[PDB]
């Protein structure tokens, strides 16, 4: 734990002193020895340890940090996934705000106090802001979308940690506070309603990762929707049982709502980076409503379903930008005879898609299967709502994939050597989760 | 020649594009299709949604009628001129439980009525 | 069916679990149908030919009980008054 | 067209390959190209053979060590020259073999 | 021995799609068959030590595939005589299918590819019919869905072809949700996922209801029969695989496996696609066309039987072992006319001179569908039409599917054989190899073989019928078959053009289904995350 | 039951004195309880080491249950694969014993809106012969199955 969140505050400070030509190889070699110190991490994380398996404080209920299910899946996947993002960036600039954006999240993560979350994961709001609005490739108006509604929803979860910091005393987790105010559960819960993309608060999602580049959107798909659970988990769920068990008929209508009409709306678009947005989105309500039901098959499901997603939708975002940088386009019409033209990033293409599917050789068709087996714990009618309509994401993957598999095409538009080292690791985690090593 | 043969290329659009132009699939051969053959343009044999309805009100009726006899105005004592497979008192109970059965349908049984109410069971798991 | 009183079962519980005859074949004929069924499974192929008798045995048995079957029918019937 | 330098590395047409039919040969697909047919087939086909027969070997090790049949088949069965686990045969009647 | 058929196949699967640029076109000509022919030696093997000798074997490869909480399962395979019986047909009709495309695929540019992808077709069907779980069969049903997606689509460049794998992927979506919903009603109620702890002996109607409706797809039923017909986009070995044995078996496999069905649905719903079916097939001018309509045909008979008594469940699934060999004829002698002729049409094929092995085994094929006395489709279909007497709905529906069979069936021999020659003067050929006659010869072992052995162990068990209502099935097909030869009108030209549309499933699809699924994107979309919710 | 602020104090002053005397011996267990803390208190949440302290208990109950549910299901799969046909008979007290587990594991804390799993339809076969009895007895006609013997392989 203490080596892990040292290295997460070295990997910012090494680029204050590098040489500014070295700064892509010492990120680089950074990322990798924090990928390491996760698994070390790991090493030190005993099972026997059944509620916190580390805990460590600096000097004040802010500065204290840990580790629990969630929270090791989630940091392991962001220490697992970063190293992509920093190949794929080129740039001082791009690489310093890369780095802020992925030390504040990763340390918002093994946070457990309330206010120290709050402080962490919205200090990556102007880089945010900064990035999604780039000069030549972004768009202002997406990073106004993003960051104003990241404003409003966190902002909320402030005042209601505020009023849980004067009431009860502390905000920290590691003390059992329990609140049956309904005003206070909702402040807490519109943090979670805007950052998982819920309808209607989900607009200010595909914006924001269509003008993002592609390390900004592997990272915000990723870990950054993850983000949520880790609130959910740990903020919510053991304070606000109560208001979720109150509203429960309001939070399935949400969550089936935003399912449905998610799905729809991917039918009507043309641009791949959208699909793979919308497709996020209607992959966040079944994982939203799964840790809602507040039974361990839940819970587990819910985080299962989140590294699969984690590991489905930045190989997607990954191959999707590949595919931009050889054409310049994300028009699927103007995109034709990828089959015949690119067979090794099609190949990989279509696993990817057979992936974000569920089919039973990926980690999604074990996730489902245990969100599933939780919702019909609740109600069998709960768990069919979600089981039939998931053909509407089989019908625009369908037809996105045949637009793109045939045709023809004049152009040899395939992947070079530097794509195929960037997706390996990507292929051989989904591949090792979807045989049950979870 | 099954490889190599001529195809014609769909023209290049010349024209403003309608809203709803991605319910015609074109890959770049001539002969583009809509997304769901059908659904608009052309209909195959020149036959509308009408036209079918009104055959599938002609045949239903025939097709239904001999089902519907043995189903509703038939009834189990006047079905079949037997009775179901007679079966030893330990083998008969066992099979009896069966929902989908065919031994629940005895009426010389002396637990006939509760056999048919067996085989019309629940609709839906009460718990 | 109380005037056309079931036969006698030869085969017992030990007998036909030990010839692994399902319950749906224990129809009063299961001793007929064991015979049947270990002289096809030892001819796997030439069953058709060698093994008749057994064959013939069961078609019997199972026409007598599809008789007794008839006549409870029949009974049950005149009883309550159809015909 | 003048043909480019590299075109000299990549493979001509093979036999199968129909006289008319025109494909890219820079295009690399694992499957294969379009019609195949490289030089030293015959050695990866033997290595693709031994491959396979090993992996049979490992894979018939796996399922004997796995194989459970917790009931006596009617007759004798083929497993019993590989497999020592095979219970003693019974007949339908009931006699032990 | 039991694992190495599954291992043979994916081996076959993953050395032609992954190393076929150093094997070659000719080493996937080796590889392929050599694997096919190791796995039915295997399967011979299980055949006769599960089903002849009953001895059935469990083999666990791990233990907790899934783990979460109380939810936990294996993965494990249990070779049951269900299991056995379709593992030996599919295999068999794999190796065939196999030898078949060595010379079929030539004139294709991924042979590779499509080798690759036809083991693992049969590999993942193997994982399905052994599955000792649910959930080992579900990974089997999506691994065939993803198959037959990937074959049916095969030629890219054809709108029609990508069209078709898109509905057979939407269709198969729908069934196999069905199934994940049943699925989760059994585990909640039984506790576990293996068949044997499965066993209830009451289920509330919707298990028995999402049950078939999850089998209605693979096997498909009314109103789940659309992508049938559209699979012919495919190559020829794609569609003897898919009809004959890998996707349209798996349905009946399932409500045999677990008897949750409802004896009233499935009588109605079978009867009702055998009818529709041969009604379908009878309008039909594709020669494909047509061998596919028969599937429909037959896969109602086969759940129709299902309702009519106890040993319905045998009898069907001594129907399905006896058809997948003669459709899978059917299916390989269609292509090979086709390649010889390059003409899909009933009306330009015409007597030529050709192979005895191929005119044979076609009208061998033939007769074992029209049901001539003393074949294997004979027994295994009059087995279903004798003991459905006692349904009386079912029995006429199902005679009157046997005469629609026999006509379409003796029109199709007329027209492909003793017809005039009806293609025009221009110089094809196709020259068929030793391979294709290595198949044909397969093919006829089994034809020949299933007369010996049987299908169902109540095959020849006595029905107690009248002698004119036992052999009425015989006299229907001739009558049948006799009509077809005189090439006579039977329905007027509104039914004939009624039956040509197929009933206007696919019509009433596209003006009211596809028309309202747009309508509600257009308002989730248009109208409402970038119209009322879009700032200016 | 009422507890008053003296009794509350009370027992906090006595946890403080089991963590104290739990503190001074190392225990590489101490997250995998054998026996629970037992209290009075209306409220878990007030008492922090006894909640944490129960909670490991329940957690370390809950795996076993899972376990023992793996082992119930072994010898029942064992059971159905010796027995052949006569499985129907010979195992349904097997298949009791398994399906007895799987209820006390998924239900003991399947949580605030989960329903209870009736495994073997116990409580369905159960409400069918109140609702029988109660018709019987006052005349009505039920329009429900009556009572199974059987409904599943065990329950
Ligand atoms: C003892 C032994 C020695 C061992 C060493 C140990 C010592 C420990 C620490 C010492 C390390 C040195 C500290 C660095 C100081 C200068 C850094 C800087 O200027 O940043 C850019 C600078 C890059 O300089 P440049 O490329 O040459 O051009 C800059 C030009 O001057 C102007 O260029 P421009 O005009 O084009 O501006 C473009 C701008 C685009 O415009 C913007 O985006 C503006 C946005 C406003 C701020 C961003 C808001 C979000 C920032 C979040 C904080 C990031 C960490 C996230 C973790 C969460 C923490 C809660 O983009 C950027 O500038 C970079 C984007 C991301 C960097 C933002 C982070 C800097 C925050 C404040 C810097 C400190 C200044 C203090 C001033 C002191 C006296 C003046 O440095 C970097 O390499 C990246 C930033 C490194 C961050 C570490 C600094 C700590 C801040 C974290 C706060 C935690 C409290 C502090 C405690 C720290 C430990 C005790
Ligand atoms: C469900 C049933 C069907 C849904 C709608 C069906 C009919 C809707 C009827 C309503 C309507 O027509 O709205 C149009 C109308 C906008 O006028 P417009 O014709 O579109 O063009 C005017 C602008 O210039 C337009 O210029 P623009 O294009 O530049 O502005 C566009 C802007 C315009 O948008 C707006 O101004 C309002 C946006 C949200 C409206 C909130 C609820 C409205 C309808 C909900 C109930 C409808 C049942 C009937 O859209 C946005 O960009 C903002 C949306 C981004 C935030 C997303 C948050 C969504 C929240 C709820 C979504 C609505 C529910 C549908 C989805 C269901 C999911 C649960 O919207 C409103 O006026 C809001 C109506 C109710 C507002 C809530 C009550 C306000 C509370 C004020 C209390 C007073 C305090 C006193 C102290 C004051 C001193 C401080
Ligand atoms: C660009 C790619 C080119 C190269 C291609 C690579 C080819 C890959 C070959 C495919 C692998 C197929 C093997 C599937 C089985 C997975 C192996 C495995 O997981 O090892 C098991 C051991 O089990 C085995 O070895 C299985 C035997 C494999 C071979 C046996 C027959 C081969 C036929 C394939 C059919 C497998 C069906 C399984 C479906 C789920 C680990 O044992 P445990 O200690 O119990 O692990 C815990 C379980 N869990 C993973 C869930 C955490
Ligand atoms: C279960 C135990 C063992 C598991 C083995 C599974 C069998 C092999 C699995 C290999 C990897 C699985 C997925 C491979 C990547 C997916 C892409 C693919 O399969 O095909 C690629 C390309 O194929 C490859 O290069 C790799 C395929 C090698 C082996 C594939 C075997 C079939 C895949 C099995 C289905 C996966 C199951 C997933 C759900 C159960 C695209 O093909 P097409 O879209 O048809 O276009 C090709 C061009 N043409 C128009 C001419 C057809
Ligand atoms: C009543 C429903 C009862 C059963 C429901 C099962 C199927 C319902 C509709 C089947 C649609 C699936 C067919 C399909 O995907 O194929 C289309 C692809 O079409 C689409 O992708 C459009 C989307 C249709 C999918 C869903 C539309 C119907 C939704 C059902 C209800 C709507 C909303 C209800 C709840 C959401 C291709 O069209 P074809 O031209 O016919 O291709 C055949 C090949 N050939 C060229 C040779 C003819
Ligand atoms: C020879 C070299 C082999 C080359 C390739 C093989 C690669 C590894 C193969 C086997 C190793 C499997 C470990 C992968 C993850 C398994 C994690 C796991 O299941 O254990 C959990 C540990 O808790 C935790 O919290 C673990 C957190 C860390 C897990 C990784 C998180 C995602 C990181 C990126 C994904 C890549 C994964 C690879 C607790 O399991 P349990 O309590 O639930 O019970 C188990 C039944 N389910
Ligand atoms: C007691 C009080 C009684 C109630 C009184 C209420 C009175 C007003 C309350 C509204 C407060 C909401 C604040 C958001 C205002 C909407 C955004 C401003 C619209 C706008 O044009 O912003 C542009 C871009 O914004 C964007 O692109 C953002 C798009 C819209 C943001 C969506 C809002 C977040 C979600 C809303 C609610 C979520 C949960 C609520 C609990 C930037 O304009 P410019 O820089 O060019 O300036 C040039 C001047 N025109
Ligand atoms: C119309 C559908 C509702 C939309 C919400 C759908 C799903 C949201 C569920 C979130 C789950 C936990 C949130 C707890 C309650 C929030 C909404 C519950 C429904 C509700 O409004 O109930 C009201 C009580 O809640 C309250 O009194 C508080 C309402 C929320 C306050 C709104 C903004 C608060 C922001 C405060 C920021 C932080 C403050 C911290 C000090 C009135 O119901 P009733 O019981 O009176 O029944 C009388 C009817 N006959
Ligand atoms: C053996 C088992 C049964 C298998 C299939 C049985 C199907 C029987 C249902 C058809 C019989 C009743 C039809 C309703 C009466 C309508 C009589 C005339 C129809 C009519 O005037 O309008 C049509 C409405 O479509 C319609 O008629 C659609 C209504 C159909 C109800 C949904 C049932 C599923 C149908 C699936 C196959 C049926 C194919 C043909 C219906 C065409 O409307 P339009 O497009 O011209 O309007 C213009 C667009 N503004």
């Amino acid at each position: 734990m203490s080596l892990y969140l040292f290295m997460l505050f070295l990997q910012p400070l090494s680029l204050s002193f590098v040489s500014r030509s070295f700064s892509k190889i010492s990120s680089l070699m950074m990322s990798f020895a924090t990928l390491w110190s996760a698994v070390y991490m790991w090493f030190t994380s005993n099972g026997a340890n059944q509620t916190f398996y580390q805990v460590v404080s600096w000097g004040s209920d802010w500065s204290t940090f840990g580790v629990c299910y969630t929270s090791l899946y989630i940091s392991l996947l962001c220490a697992f996934i970063f190293p992509i993002c920093v190949i794929l960036v080129q740039g001082y600039r791009a690489l310093s705000i890369l780095i802020c954006i992925q030390t504040a999240v990763s340390l918002s993560i093994v946070s457990l106090h309330m206010l120290a979350f709050y402080a962490l994961f919205e200090s990556s709001l102007l880089l945010f802001f900064i990035l999604i609005g780039r000069r030549k490739y972004g768009s202002l108006s997406a990073a106004y979308n993003i960051s104003i509604y990241t404003f409003i929803s966190a902002l909320g979860f402030l005042i209601s940690a505020f009023w849980l910091n004067w009431s009860f005393g502390s905000v920290c987790a590691l003390l059992p506070n329990e609140e049956a105010n309904s005003f206070v559960a909702f402040g807490i819960f519109i943090l979670l309603w805007v950052k998982a993309p819920l309808v209607p608060f989900h607009l200010w999602l595909p914006e924001a990762h269509v003008y993002a580049p592609t390390a900004g959107s592997v990272l915000l798909a990723g870990v950054l929707l993850k983000i949520s659970i880790v609130g959910l988990h740990v903020f919510f769920l053991p304070i606000c049982a109560s208001s979720i068990v109150k509203a429960f008929p309001l939070i399935l209508s949400i969550c089936l709502g935003s399912f449905i009409f998610s799905s729809f709306s991917t039918l009507k678009q043309i641009d791949l980076k959208k699909i793979v947005a919308y497709s996020s989105i209607s992959h966040m309500a079944i994982v939203f409503l799964s840790s809602a039901t507040n039974s361990g098959l839940g819970i587990q499901g819910a985080v299962l379903y989140c590294i699969a997603h984690g590991l489905i939708s930045p190989g997607l975002f990954l191959l999707v930008g590949i595919l931009y940088k050889n054409t310049n386009t994300k028009l699927v019409f103007y995109l034709r005879g990828l089959s015949q033209q690119a067979p090794v990033w099609w190949s990989v293409w279509v696993f990817f898609m057979l992936g974000n599917l569920a089919f039973p050789l990926f980690p999604n068709f074990i996730a489902e299967v245990v969100c599933l087996s939780a919702l019909f714990k609740n109600h069998e009618l709960y768990a069919y709502a979600f089981i039939f309509f998931s053909f509407v994401g089989t019908v625009y993957s369908s037809t996105v994939l045949g637009r793109l598999k045939g045709g023809v095409s004049s152009q040899c538009v395939d992947a070079s050597r530097l794509d195929v080292i960037s997706w390996n690791p990507l292929v051989l985690a989904t591949v090792v989760t979807g045989i049950g090593y979870m | 020649a099954g490889a190599g043969g001529p195809v014609k290329l769909s023209p290049p659009v010349d024209k403003p594009l309608p809203y709803n132009y991605d319910f015609w699939m074109d890959n770049g051969i001539y002969p583009g299709q809509p997304i769901y053959d059908g659904m608009f343009g052309s209909m195959v044999g020149n036959m509308s949604l009408e036209y079918m309805a009104k055959g599938w009100l002609v045949l239903l009726p025939i097709l239904s009628a001999p089902f519907v006899y043995e189903h509703c105005i038939a009834d189990d004592v006047t079905r079949n001129p037997f009775v179901p497979r007679q079966y030893p008192s330990e083998v008969r109970e066992f099979l009896a439980l069966f929902k989908n059965g065919f031994v629940l349908n005895d009426y010389s049984q002396p637990d006939y009525e509760e056999m048919k109410r067996r085989q019309s069971g629940l609709l839906t798991p009460i718990y | 069916a109380d005037r056309f009183p079931p036969p006698k079962m030869v085969a017992t519980q030990e007998e036909m679990d030990n010839a692994d005859i399902p319950y749906k074949y224990r129809d009063y004929c299961a001793h007929l149908i064991i015979d049947f069924k270990e002289c096809r499974y030892g001819h796997p192929l030439t069953w058709r030919i060698n093994c008749a008798h057994e064959l013939h045995h069961y078609n019997k048995c199972s026409y007598i009980e599809f008789k007794r079957r008839v006549a409870i029918a029949i009974e049950e019937k005149k009883r309550r008054g159809l015909m | 067209v003048p043909e480019p330098p590299y075109a000299k590395y990549l493979a001509n047409k093979s036999h199968y390959c129909p006289p008319d039919f025109h494909y890219s040969r820079e295009i690399y697909a694992p499957y294969g190209g379009y019609f195949n047919d490289p030089k030293g087939w015959r050695t990866n086909t033997a290595i693709a053979t031994l491959v396979m027969l090993a992996g049979a070997y490992a894979v018939f090790c796996f399922g004997n060590a796995r194989e459970e049949r917790l009931r006596a088949p009617k007759g004798w069965i083929p497993s019993q020259l590989w497999n020592d686990n095979v219970p003693t045969p019974v007949d339908y009647r009931g006699k032990v073999l | 021995m039991f694992l190495l058929a599954v291992y043979f196949l994916f081996f076959s699967a993953i050395a032609n799609g992954f190393f076929g640029r150093y094997l070659g076109v000719r080493g996937s000509q080796l590889l392929g068959p050599s694997a096919l022919f190791l796995a039915l030696l295997c399967s011979g093997t299980i055949f006769y030590e599960v089903c002849i000798q009953g001895c059935s074997t469990n083999i666990k490869l791990f233990e907790n595939f899934v783990y979460s909480n109380e939810l936990n399962v294996s993965a494990s395979f249990l070779y049951d005589p269900l299991a056995a019986t379709m593992t030996l047909t599919v295999v068999w009709i794999s190796c065939a299918v196999h030898a078949y495309q060595n010379l079929y695929m030539r004139g294709d540019g991924s042979q590779t590819l499509f080798t690759s992808y036809l083991s693992a077709f049969t590999g993942f069907m193997l994982i399905l019919v052994a599955g000792q779980n649910l959930v080992m069969l579900f990974i089997g049903w999506e691994g065939i869905g993803v198959c037959s997606y990937l074959l049916i689509g095969y030629y890219g460049s054809r709108v029609s072809a990508v069209k078709s794998a898109n509905k057979s992927l939407i269709v198969n979506k729908i069934s196999d949700g069905f199934l994940l919903g049943s699925m989760l009603y059994l585990w909640f109620y039984t506790g576990s996922f293996s068949y044997c702890s499965l066993a209830t002996f009451q289920i509330p109607d919707v298990v028995s209801i999402l049950v078939l409706l999850g089998a209605i797809g693979k096997s498909s039923q009314l109103f789940f029969h659309v992508w049938l017909a559209d699979a012919m986009e495919g190559p020829t070995p794609v569609s003897a695989l898919i009809h004959a044995a890998t996707l349209v078996t798996a349905g009946i496999y399932v409500l045999c496996k677990l008897n949750l069905h409802s004896q009233s649905a499935v009588g109605i719903l079978g009867a009702a696609t055998a009818l529709m079916g041969g009604l379908f097939g009878l309008a039909a001018n594709d020669l494909k066309r047509v061998i596919a309509f028969s599937t429909c045909s037959q896969l109602g008979y086969m759940m129709a039987v299902l309702s009519t008594c106890d040993d319905g469940a045998d009898f069907a699934m001594g129907h399905l072992v006896s058809h997948a060999g003669f459709k899978a004829t059917l299916f390989l002698s269609a292509g090979l006319s086709i390649a010889k002729e390059n003409n899909n049409f009933l009306n330009r094929y015409g007597s030529r001179q050709g192979s005895p092995t191929l005119s044979f085994a076609t009208t061998i094929a033939s007769l074992n569908l029209l049901g001539f006395p003393e074949l294997g489709g004979f027994y295994s279909k009059e087995s279903i039409l004798n003991n459905a007497y006692i349904n009386q709905g079912v029995s006429i529906i199902l005679t009157l599917a046997t005469f629609l069979t026999a006509f379409y069936t003796s029109k199709v021999l007329a027209q492909l054989y003793l017809f005039p020659y009806g293609n025009g003067r221009q110089q094809k050929s196709f020259d068929i190899d030793a391979t294709t006659l290595i198949c044909f010869g397969l093919l006829l072992s089994e034809m020949l073989l299933r007369i010996f052995t049987g299908s169902s162990l109540s095959q020849n068990m006595t029905t107690n019928l009248p002698a004119h209502i036992k052999n009425l099935p015989f006299w229907v097909a001739l009558s049948g078959a006799l009509s077809g030869l005189a090439t006579t009108n039977l329905f007027s030209s509104n039914f004939m053009r009624f039956f040509g549309n197929r009933g206007g499933f696919d019509v009433f699809y596209a003006r009211k289904c596809s028309n309202v699924f747009y309508h509600n994107a257009y308002v989730s979309y248009t109208l409402l995350d970038r119209g009322f919710l879009k700032l200016y | 039951t009422t507890a008053t602020i003296e009794e509350r104090r009370a027992f906090h002053k006595e946890v403080l004195d089991i963590v104290q005397s739990k503190l001074a011996n190392k225990n590489s267990e101490w997250a995998r309880p054998e026996e629970p803390i037992l209290h009075n208190l209306k409220s878990e949440k007030e008492e922090p080491h006894v909640y944490y302290h129960n909670n490991n208990f329940r957690v370390t109950r809950q795996l076993i249950h899972f376990e023992k549910t793996k082992i119930f299901e072994d010898e029942l799969d064992k059971c159905m694969r010796t027995h052949g046909e006569a499985k129907y008979r010979k195992c349904q007290e097997i298949a009791k014993r398994f399906q007895a587990s799987c209820r006390v594991a998924s239900n003991l804390e399947r949580g605030p809106n989960a329903r209870k799993r009736d495994v073997g339809f116990i409580y369905q076969n159960n409400k069918l012969r109140e609702l029988e009895k109660d018709a019987k007895e006052l005349g009505l006609n039920n329009p429900f199955p009556p009572s199974s013997p059987r409904t599943t392989i065990g329950y």
